[PDB]
């Protein structure tokens, strides 16, 4: 009876509503870091409600007290554990209350059940995580191999420092290193850059960083970044390689490693960054995407006076519904948008009045037309139109905004005017198709957003409970002011912000603070769980959903003769060789060309030689092809334009008209000569043809995203126009206390009374819609975004000093912009371009559009190479000893033992360390020798028994080659370290031990399949890398010509600049991954003093002044990051997706 | 930035000539106060005598008649951190031939550390009567012309050989 009514209550619908209501209020109550005393009452109320739930389920499912059906549900295990924990807290205290409280956040996980859409998305989460098993194993393998390489090459380099080289009271490096405790003490004896927490790194090579005069460069002290950035141990090397793989603040690692080891060690980075990041990130993306498609396809298959105003109504109806009024209304929308996008900071009052009258005119037009369309239609029918109700809501917002008594604070209403722009979607053909693409499966997007919010909430609360008190108890180890930093986990909002930043791919600086303040183990575990759950899985499911939603006759003889001549293969080879020589000649013109006078003269004359040769080629093509054939061709047009530019420059030089304003800019166009290589190499031709057929759709998507970004940019202009001015101390670049100088007037009074004071604005700010676009690009690429966010959340007003986190809740503007703009827009671009690539592949008839003809032949051979059938067994020798060894070595246990031996040798290589004792070095040396003996014995044993059929196996050849390389490397390294003197060459030679490790993929089924995918993907990646190298070359020459002689401020320094070819290509490779482009752009953006100097002497040359062109700089960097995006990211993704499908097939 | 370029080694009588002495800093962001010393031994003489000293922003010249009223300064101006220590001679004469030395005395300022640096640059010039073009400039022009004529000859030879063959081939069909 009581049990029966308990069941009847349990099945009641009120149960879910009340319980879920409770959990929501509880989750609200879990966000308070310092709860008051009256919160304990409602806490006990929550415990009572949950134990009420548990008791009712016990009575209902306890048909017998044995309680059989209660424990079936895993969620019921969750409820039981939370109840027993809560009553543990209530009855007894053990001293782990914060940890004890930490578990009840899991009561937020009940939310999955009650909304039916969540269980589908969580099923996708589990099936995506299940299929990442092979990829995580491959990632561990690859990161381990690269970590061993990095540990070998850079074992102790990052401890290099500049030591004083002259000590006074009869000291030594040891006596100092024992005494020093703080950074103020370290700065006395080591060279510290101004405003840095780490000593500057230098190296012993000639191409590495230079410790200054009076300092000698020595390996001592700790590593940078509190000591967590190092290759001193396999674990720290593994952390560094994971950071490189995720490209999270990897440019710092790049620059420190190049400054300590040498600029020639950037080959490591290139190999690592190109092959390890891209392949493995796009492998993760591919596995998630294909898992969701297959699951989605399975789901799809499974599921299948009065009459007077009536006459007025008729009249207004046939007068108000003509096609004219709608087109005029859209024109009104466009005019309103153009007017509202003309707001800017230094706006004259006249111009402000102009927009005021324009605003009144437009709002009057819209409200009047709303009235005239209301009057003629029945309101119950008038609200049927979904667009129309949106228009009315807009009209109400605009009327309340206008006619409310003017208030200064409510600028949110001002920003609300932007929402009229979406009404363009009523007629836009592509935008409607796009919203249809969402609307087919918008439930999936909504449930994914809900899951993401719940995950970020849960991790925010866990972080705030676990790490909250630490950030304020050891607040100083992380900030020199003993006050909390910008990113911390003391509050709920800031913990949420950290978790969001981790989802945006920035997890290592906040993690450094976390480990410094609260221990390495907990912080590492937390950040790794957050990264894995959010970034790798959920943010990839989004892109997977978007991808799935998209699914005299002598004259004639002369002409023939010229034709034959030009078509000849030797002619083309000669011309290509001339093109490469011409491009190298361009590469030779550094800022050091004054010292190389001879080479300067030789290139001065070689330029005339090449101009002659190419003019002759042009004339021969004219005589042979004809004029129509020549000028109907785009490649010939490109060649013709380059030859014309060169000829014009040469004629200007010859006629003495050189050193002329316009003409001097026609020499910067000399960087375009490398472009003739495009027409000669087929790989870049096919890659460019792939890129050209996708432009028509990129244009429409770009138009839609331009409208969206324009709305966001006008909102930003409304919110932040002119509010980023700050009055700083130029000696150390610190904002003034904001209580000393409250506004602009007192700051100018300070400048009049004291020097080194400046009322400075930001270079990338929100002052107009044009600059707002640049700020949005930085926020969307996550490069330099923090500098903008800090000044946004600090803004007070126009002529007022900013205050620390005064406008703290302006972070929500950037959270919304990221969510829609960055994520949605970039994923939309990716899906549109990939779908267009698939369309091209279909039109060509299933042909790889990223390979030439011979590449296609070799790729078919590679495909044949990985779908083979069992081969004949090796016959048994009958020597009665050869036979016994044949048994012994053919037995599976032999190969299993060899694999475990390889794993043991890997573990032996892993235990190497920086500073390991000589006994350790000897012991590891001899263990490695015994390993070499074992593998050589295995090779010898296989050679005896298997005889000469050893070389009939591709893997056996690899094993034999590895045996040779290991023996030779050991002996040669001994010889180099004993007789010669070359520690660098000794390390590079001892890198041969790695070959024993690579032998482990022989007996790994998943690693082998994924590496075969890479091996088959290699040709298309070679083509893409070829085109990327051409683009990098052209941009390197143009930046060498323009951006040398620049102030060297943010990302431009003594080693990473635009002064030579090597430096330029280093910077450009860094920016290919979009890393640090804000820091290189910033020194270029400044043009007038006091930001620069246009009359600087630059000893050694005649160039005058050091500050670049903002137009050229902006165009340069924006175009390069856009081209690099389109070329590397999208096409690498496409090649990975195709070949993964091929390989797992 | 600063680029160490070597001086020229050939002055023309009656004209003007600028002697280059550039000494970079190892790190450009550093602070320094540099002054300068020049000494000169005439050809056929074995002694370096002091000729001029430039410190602060004033140039001091000795009483040697070989340089009175015909030397002016062409280095860094108004900086006190020189990095460029050049010299201009107006009205070059035959006595300005020999070996020059541009002593550089640098004092860098650090956190709690001051370093005295020294660099000596050696310049040897000889005065002539008429400037003669560099051997590289002479050779490069001749090589440019011979390459032009060789390429033109090769092209014309290929044109003739191809024209005869194709004209012979026309009569066959
Ligand atoms: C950290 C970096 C780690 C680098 C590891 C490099 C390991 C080097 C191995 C040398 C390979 C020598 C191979 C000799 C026989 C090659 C062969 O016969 O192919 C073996 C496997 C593919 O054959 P499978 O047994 O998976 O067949 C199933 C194919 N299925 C299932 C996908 C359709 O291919 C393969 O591992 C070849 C893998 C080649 C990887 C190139 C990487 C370039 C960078
Ligand atoms: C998904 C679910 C979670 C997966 C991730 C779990 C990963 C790690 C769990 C914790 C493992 C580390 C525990 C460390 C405890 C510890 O105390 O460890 C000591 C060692 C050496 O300590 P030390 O005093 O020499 O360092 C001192 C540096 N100084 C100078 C500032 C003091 O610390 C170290 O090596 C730590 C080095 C980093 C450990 C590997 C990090 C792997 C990162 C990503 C893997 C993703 C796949
Ligand atoms: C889906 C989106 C992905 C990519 C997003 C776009 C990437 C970034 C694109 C543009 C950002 C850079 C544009 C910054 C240009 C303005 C910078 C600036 O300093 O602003 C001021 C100048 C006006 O000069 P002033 O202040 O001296 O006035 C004179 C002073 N007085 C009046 C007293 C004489 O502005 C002017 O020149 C007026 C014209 C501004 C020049 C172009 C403006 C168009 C802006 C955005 C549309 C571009 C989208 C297409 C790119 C994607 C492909
Ligand atoms: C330093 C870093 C690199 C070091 C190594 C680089 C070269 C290492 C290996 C390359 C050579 C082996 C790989 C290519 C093997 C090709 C092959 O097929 O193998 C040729 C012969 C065995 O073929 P066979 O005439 O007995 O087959 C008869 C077949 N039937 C009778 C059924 C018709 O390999 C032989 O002679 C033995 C080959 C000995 C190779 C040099 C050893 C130096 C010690
Ligand atoms: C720092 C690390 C420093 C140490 C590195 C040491 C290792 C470096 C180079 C060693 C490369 C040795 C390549 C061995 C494969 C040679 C081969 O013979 O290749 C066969 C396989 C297919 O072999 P199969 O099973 O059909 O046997 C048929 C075998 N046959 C051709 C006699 C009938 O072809 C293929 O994919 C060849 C795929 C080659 C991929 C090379 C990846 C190198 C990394
Ligand atoms: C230690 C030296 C290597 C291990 C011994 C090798 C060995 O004993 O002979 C093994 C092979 C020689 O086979 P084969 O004569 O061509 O034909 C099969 C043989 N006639 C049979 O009865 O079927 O030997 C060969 O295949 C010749 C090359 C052996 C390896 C050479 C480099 C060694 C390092
Ligand atoms: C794919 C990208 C490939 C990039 C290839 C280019 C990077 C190539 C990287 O190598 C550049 C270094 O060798 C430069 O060495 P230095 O520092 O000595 O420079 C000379 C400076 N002085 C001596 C004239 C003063
Ligand atoms: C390769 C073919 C495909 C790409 C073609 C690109 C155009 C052809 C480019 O190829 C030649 C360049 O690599 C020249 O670079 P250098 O290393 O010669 O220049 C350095 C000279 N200094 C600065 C070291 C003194
Ligand atoms: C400088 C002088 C430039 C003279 C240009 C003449 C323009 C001549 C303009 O005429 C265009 C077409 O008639 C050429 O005809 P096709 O290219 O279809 O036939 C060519 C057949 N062969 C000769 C190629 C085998
Ligand atoms: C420019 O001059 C072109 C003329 O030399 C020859 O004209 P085309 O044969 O190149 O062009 C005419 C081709 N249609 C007129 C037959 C299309
Ligand atoms: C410096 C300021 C910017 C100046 C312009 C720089 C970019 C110049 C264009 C470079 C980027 C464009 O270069 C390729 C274009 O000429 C297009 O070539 P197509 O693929 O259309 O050729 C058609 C021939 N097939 C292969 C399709 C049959
Ligand atoms: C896919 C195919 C990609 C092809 C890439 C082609 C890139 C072309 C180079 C873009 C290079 C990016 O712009 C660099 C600027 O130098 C070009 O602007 P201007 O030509 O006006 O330079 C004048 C600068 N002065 C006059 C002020 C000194
Ligand atoms: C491939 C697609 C590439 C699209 C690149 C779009 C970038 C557009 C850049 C326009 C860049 C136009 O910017 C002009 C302003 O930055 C000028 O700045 P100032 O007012 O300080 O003028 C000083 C002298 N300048
Ligand atoms: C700008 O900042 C500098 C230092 O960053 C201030 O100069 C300091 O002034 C105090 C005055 O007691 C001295 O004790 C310090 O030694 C000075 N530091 C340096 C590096 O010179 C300067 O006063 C600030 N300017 C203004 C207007 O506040
Ligand atoms: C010193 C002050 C006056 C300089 C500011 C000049 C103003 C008038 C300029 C600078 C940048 C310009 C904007 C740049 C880009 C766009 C986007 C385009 O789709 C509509 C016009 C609009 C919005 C421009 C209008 C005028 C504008 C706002
Ligand atoms: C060292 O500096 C002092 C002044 O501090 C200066 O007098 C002296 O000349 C310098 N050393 C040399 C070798 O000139």
């Amino acid at each position: 009876p009581l049990r029966r009514i308990s069941i009847k209550i349990l099945v009641h619908s009120l149960f879910s509503m009340l319980i879920m209501c409770t959990i929501l209020t509880n989750c609200i109550f879990m966000t308070m870091n310092n709860p008051p005393d009256w919160t304990k009452n409602v806490e006990y109320t929550f415990t009572g409600i949950y134990t009420f739930e548990s008791l009712v389920k016990i009575l209902a499912r306890g048909f017998c007290v044995g309680e059989f059906t209660f424990l079936r549900d895993p969620w019921n295990w969750l409820d039981f554990v939370v109840i027993v924990f809560a009553y543990l807290t209530e009855f007894v205290n053990l001293g782990n209350v914060s940890a004890l409280r930490t578990f009840r956040v899991l009561r937020a996980l009940k939310t999955i059940s009650v909304i039916p859409g969540l269980k589908t998305i969580v099923g996708a989460l589990i099936q995506s995580v299940k299929k990442l098993s092979d990829v995580m194993i491959l990632t561990v393998f690859c990161l381990s191999v690269f970590a061993l390489i990095g540990l070998q090459l850079f074992m102790g380099n990052l401890k290099h420092k500049c030591f004083r080289n002259s000590l006074e009271n009869n000291e030594t490096l040891e006596s100092i290193m024992n005494t020093l405790e703080s950074e103020e003490d370290f700065r006395k004896y080591f060279y510290y850059l101004e405003g840095s927490k780490d000593a500057l790194l230098c190296g012993f090579s000639t191409d590495s960083g230079q410790c200054p005069e009076g300092y000698t460069c020595v390996k001592i002290g700790r590593n940078p970044d509190y000591g967590y950035t190092s290759f001193d141990t396999f674990s720290w090397a593994f952390l560094a390689l994971f950071r490189l793989m995720t490209q999270d603040y990897w440019e710092n690692l790049y620059q420190q490693t190049l400054r300590a080891a040498g600029k020639t060690y950037m080959i490591f980075f290139v190999v690592v960054i190109f092959l390890g990041s891209f392949y493995l990130i796009n492998l993760i993306l591919a596995v998630v995407a294909m898992a969701y498609e297959e699951q989605n396809q399975a789901n799809i298959e499974e599921a299948k006076c009065s009459p007077y105003w009536i006459k007025f109504k008729k009249c207004i109806y046939f007068i108000v519904m003509d096609p004219f009024v709608d087109l005029a209304i859209t024109i009104c929308i466009v005019l309103n948008t153009l007017f509202m996008a003309m707001e800017h900071h230094p706006m004259t009052e006249e111009f402000k009045n102009v927009l005021a009258i324009g605003n009144l005119v437009f709002t009057g037009i819209f409200a009047a037309e709303m009235v005239l369309k209301l009057i003629a239609m029945d309101p119950y029918e008038y609200f049927q139109v979904g667009w129309n109700i949106f228009d009315s809501l807009i009209v109400t917002l605009s009327l309340v905004e206008l006619f409310l008594a003017d208030v200064e604070g409510l600028s949110v209403l001002r920003s609300f005017r932007l929402l009229r722009v979406f009404k363009l979607a009523k007629s836009w053909p592509t935008l409607n198709m796009l919203i249809k693409i969402i609307g087919n499966s918008v439930g999936a997007f909504g449930n994914l957003m809900l899951v993401l919010f719940i995950i970020v909430f849960i991790f925010a609360v866990v972080g705030m409970q676990l790490f909250g008190k630490s950030y304020k108890e050891c607040v100083c180890k992380i900030n020199d002011d003993c006050t909390l930093p910008r990113w911390h986990m003391n509050d709920f909002f800031h913990s949420f912000l950290i978790v969001f930043r981790v989802l945006c791919g920035e997890w290592i600086e906040t993690m450094w603070d976390c480990m410094e303040v609260a221990g390495q183990a907990m912080c590492l575990i937390f950040y790794m769980m957050v990264f894995f759950i959010g970034n790798l899985v959920v943010l990839n499911l989004f892109l997977a959903l978007l991808l799935s939603s998209f699914s005299g006759k002598i004259w004639w003889n002369i002409r023939k003769t010229c034709y034959k001549i030009v078509e000849h293969s030797w002619f083309e080879s000669f011309i290509v060789l001339m093109i490469l020589l011409s491009s190298g000649a361009l590469a030779f013109e550094d800022i050091y060309i004054e010292r190389k006078k001879t080479i300067k003269i030789i290139l001065e004359y070689a330029d005339k030689i090449f101009t002659y040769i190419f003019i002759l080629e042009m004339l021969l093509k004219w005589i042979a092809y004809g004029y129509k054939t020549y000028f109907t061709n785009a490649w010939c047009w490109l060649d013709f334009l380059i030859v014309d530019v060169s000829l014009v420059t040469l004629v200007a030089n010859t006629l003495g008209y050189s050193d002329l304003g316009p003409i001097k800019s026609l020499r910067t166009l000399r960087a375009l000569r490398p472009l003739r290589a495009l027409s000669r190499f087929e790989g870049m031709r096919v890659v460019v043809n792939a890129l050209i057929g996708a432009i028509p759709s990129i244009m429409n998507v770009l138009l839609v995203c331009l409208i969206f970004w324009l709305i966001f940019s006008i909102m930003g202009v409304n919110l932040f126009a002119g509010k980023f001015y700050e009055c700083i101390n130029t000696t150390d670049g610190s904002r003034f206390p904001a209580s000393q100088v409250p506004n602009r007037s007192e700051c100018f009074a300070l400048m009049n009374v004291s020097q080194n004071v400046r009322w400075k604005n930001l270079k990338v700010n929100f002052d107009n819609v044009g600059l707002g676009y640049l700020s949005l690009l930085q926020v969307a690429t996550f490069k330099g975004w923090t500098i903008i966010m800090y000044a946004a959340v600090d803004s007070v007003n126009v002529d007022k000093q900013p205050k620390y986190e005064y406008s703290l809740y302006m972070y929500i503007y950037f959270i919304f912009f990221i969510i829609f703009g960055s994520f949605f827009t970039l994923n939309l671009f990716i899906c549109v371009i990939i779908d267009n690539f698939n369309q091209q592949k279909k039109k060509l008839g299933g042909q790889d559009i990223f390979m030439t003809e011979e590449q296609k032949k070799y790729y078919n051979a590679m495909k044949k190479l990985g779908s083979k059938k069992p081969q004949k067994p090796i016959p048994r020798p009958g020597n009665k000893i050869q036979g016994c060894i044949f048994d012994l070595v053919t037995n599976q246990a032999f190969d299993i033992s060899i694999m475990v031996l390889i794993c043991l040798n890997m573990v032996t290589m892993m235990v190497e360390k920086e500073g390991q004792s000589q006994h350790m070095t000897e012991v590891l040396y001899w263990i490695n020798v015994v390993f070499i003996i074992l593998f050589t014995g295995e090779c010898v044993l296989k050679l005896i028994s298997l005889r000469h059929y050893y070389f009939t196996v591709g893997w056996n050849i690899f094993d034999f080659v590895v045996v040779i390389i290991s023996i030779v490397g050991m002996f040669l390294a001994d010889l180099i370290e004993t007789y010669f003197v070359s520690p660098t060459l000794f390390r590079v030679i001892r890198l041969a031990r790695i070959g024993r490790i690579l032998r482990l993929v022989k007996g790994a089924k998943g690693i082998r399949t994924l590496l075969f995918a890479l091996m088959m993907s290699l040709p298309a990646l070679f083509n893409i890398g070829l085109l990327l190298f051409l683009v990098m070359f052209i941009y390197a020459i143009f930046g060498m010509s323009n951006f040398a002689y620049v102030k060297k401020e943010d990302g431009i320094n003594d080693m990473f600049n635009f002064e030579t070819f090597g430096n330029s290509m280093i910077c450009l490779f860094q920016i290919t991954t979009s890393a640090g482009w804000d820091g290189l752009l910033a020194p270029i953006l400044n043009s007038k003093p006091p930001d620069c100097d246009p009359k600087k002497v630059h000893p050694g040359s005649s160039v005058e002044g050091d500050c670049g062109n903002p137009s050229v700089g902006i165009f340069y960097f924006v175009s390069y990051i856009i081209i690099s995006f389109l070329v590397v990211v999208n096409m690498y993704i496409a090649v990975i997706l195709e070949n993964f499908s091929v390989a797992t097939e | 930035g600063c680029v160490e370029v070597d001086s020229e080694t050939e002055a023309v009588y009656g004209m003007t000539f600028k002697i280059l002495c550039i000494s970079c800093k190892r790190r450009s962001e550093t602070n320094a106060e540099t002054f300068t010393e020049w000494t000169f031994r005439q050809k056929g003489t074995e002694e370096f005598v002091k000729i001029l000293r430039y410190e602060n922003e004033v140039l001091q010249l000795e009483e040697d008649e070989r340089f009175e009223g015909r030397v002016v300064w062409n280095g860094s101006r108004g900086t006190k951190d020189l990095q460029d220590l050049s010299i201009f001679i107006t009205n070059v004469t035959y006595n300005h031939s020999g070996d020059y030395e541009c002593h550089v005395y640098r004092l860098l300022f650090f956190e709690n550390y001051e370093h005295n640096t020294s660099v000596v640059k050696k310049i040897h010039i000889e005065v002539v009567d008429k400037a003669n073009r560099d051997m590289a400039s002479i050779v490069s022009e001749i090589m440019m012309y011979v390459l032009i004529v060789v390429l033109t000859i090769w092209l014309v030879a290929e044109m003739i050989y191809c024209y005869k063959k194709i004209a012979a081939a026309t009569e066959t069909a």
